[PDB]
């Protein structure tokens, strides 16, 4: 069994307890992430190495290197009988609009599949 | 056959949208009060092609999560009983309008609106294209829009991936259908080269449409379409003219005086320098000379909005095997039912939140 801990800003943490398994897929994380973070879209998440350096996972592949490191980290811990830390991941904050530095659009009256049109409305 | 029984999770408010393969309606999730679109697809297994197209639509939309691609929030579980389950209900983000309604209105659409709409469109596409998915019918009405100018790509029933091994070209064109106005030369000419570039011809048409606020190539039938294009682009070089696969349209291509391109600066006289430069890079006969959505995102015209970190690829590519071309109608119903179940079965409150 593996526990992933999701750090969520100004809230707390979510602990995801995996199956097992196999196999953990990058999507399985993204899907859990978006499920605990419903008001956002998250394409990516980081995690820390021994140095405390964030390393980003954008896909499978890099998923495999996270699992490799964390499994090493797990081995060493209760060999020394230490308390086993969950794998902690930091979802990469993605911009909402956000992107739109400015402006709006009217939707009350459309009509209207025009060409030079469109002849209709209402309100 | 439009009657919505969604009952008790959702309350139906009017009807917004119509087409084939379904009818859409505004709705409000009862207890939360969250506003959604609900799209009913009446008797969705009754016809093998509509069946595939439906399964195709669910799998594609489940795969994506992107702010520029329309998202399935829910898919209603079969109501009581199975009883030869017929109509499929899918819940989506409620979008107020669409780009066609925006482009054609007495409402102002500034250069800045075209920049931001074009950016968001290209964003979602970079994403979809890296999944190895070609939309294949991209037109202003398929691009949903709201008051804040969020743009989201819809209508994935025409999307196909691949192309596969040398087959199927030819049968790449079945079933499909699309307006010739946004249709790409390789789809018109059976050029035996079908890539994500297909969509980028459509973008150029949409881009040009937004600048002039009128359709760029509104052909009244096949050769007229072929002609309207050739007016501005000139005639296709011998290499493409010889790359034509049928009819022979190659004949009548071989005919006609060789024409010359018209600079986009005359076809859009009063138009932004940069916009035209990017528009030019998208509209080209040969699919391989067409700029990619990924590279178009880096064009100076979009420089204001460009964010390398905010423009994701789609992590695993979409897998289009499951292609149903014969693949009996019942087994298709099974798979559509196989989704919707999995969709719900992937929650799984499997987690705990620290207090
Ligand atoms: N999520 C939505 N929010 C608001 N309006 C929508 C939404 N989805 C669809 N519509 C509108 O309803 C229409 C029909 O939905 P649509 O999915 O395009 O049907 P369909 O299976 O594509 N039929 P077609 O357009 O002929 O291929 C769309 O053209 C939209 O204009």
């Amino acid at each position: 069994v593996l526990v992933i801990r999701i750090k969520i800003p100004n809230s707390g943490a979510v602990d995801w307890t995996v199956h097992s398994g196999p196999q953990l897929l990058f999507r399985d994380v993204l899907d859990v992430i978006g499920q605990v973070l419903p008001e956002a879209t998250t394409t990516a998440f980081e995690y820390e190495d021994e140095d405390g350096d964030r390393i980003t996972v954008r896909s499978d592949e890099e998923m495999k290197a996270m699992l490799s490191y964390y499994y090493s980290t797990v081995m060493e811990q209760q060999v020394n009988g230490q308390l086993i830390e969950p794998l902690q991941i930091f979802p990469r904050a993605c911009k909402p609009p956000g992107e739109r530095n400015i402006h709006g659009l009217k939707v009350n009256t459309r009509a209207g599949p025009s060409q030079s049109g469109r002849h209709h409305h209402h309100h | 056959d439009v009657t919505f029984d969604v009952g008790d999770e959702y309350e139906i408010i009017e009807t917004i949208g119509n087409g084939a393969y379904g009818v859409v309606s505004s709705a409000r999730r009862r207890l939360t009060g969250q506003q959604v679109a609900i799209k009913k697809i009446p008797n969705a297994f009754d016809v093998v092609t509509n069946a595939k197209r439906t399964l195709r639509e669910l799998k594609i939309l489940k795969h994506f999560k992107h702010d520029n691609i329309i998202a399935i929030k829910d898919i209603l579980r079969p109501t009581v009983p199975y009883g030869e389950f017929k109509s499929v209900y899918v819940v989506l983000d409620l979008m107020e309008s669409d780009l066609h309604q925006i482009i054609h209105s007495s409402q102002p659409l500034t250069l800045e609106h075209v920049r931001y709409f074009l950016y968001q469109l290209l964003r979602g596409l970079k994403y979809m294209h890296s999944a190895q998915v070609i939309h294949r019918d991209l037109k202003p009405s398929n691009l949903l829009v709201n008051e804040n100018c969020e743009l989201k790509i819809g209508d994935f029933g025409m999307a196909r991936g691949l192309c596969t091994s040398p087959a199927e070209h030819q049968y790449f064109m079945t079933e499909y259908v699309a307006t010739r106005w946004y249709r790409a030369p390789e789809l018109m000419l059976s050029l035996h080269e079908y890539t994500q570039a297909i969509d980028l011809w459509s973008v150029g048409c949409i881009f040009g449409e937004m600048l002039a606020r009128r359709q760029l190539f509104p052909g009244k039938n096949y050769v007229h379409q072929l002609q309207l294009i050739m007016m501005v682009l000139g005639t296709p070089s011998p290499a493409v003219i010889q790359a034509v696969g049928a009819e022979r349209v190659r004949a009548y291509i071989q005919s006609l005086p060789p024409r010359q391109p018209v600079p986009w600066e005359t076809v859009y006289p009063g138009a932004d320098r940069q916009a035209l430069s990017l528009l030019g890079r998208m509209l080209r006969f040969e699919p391989s000379a067409r700029i990619s959505a990924a590279a178009a995102l880096r064009h100076p015209f979009l420089a204001k909005y460009h964010d390398p970190d905010d423009e994701p690829d789609c992590a695993p590519p979409f897998d289009f095997a499951f292609d149903r071309e014969a693949l009996t109608r019942e087994r298709i119903k099974e798979a559509i039912v196989a989704e919707i179940e999995d969709f719900h079965a992937r929650r799984e409150g499997i987690r705990q939140q620290i207090r």
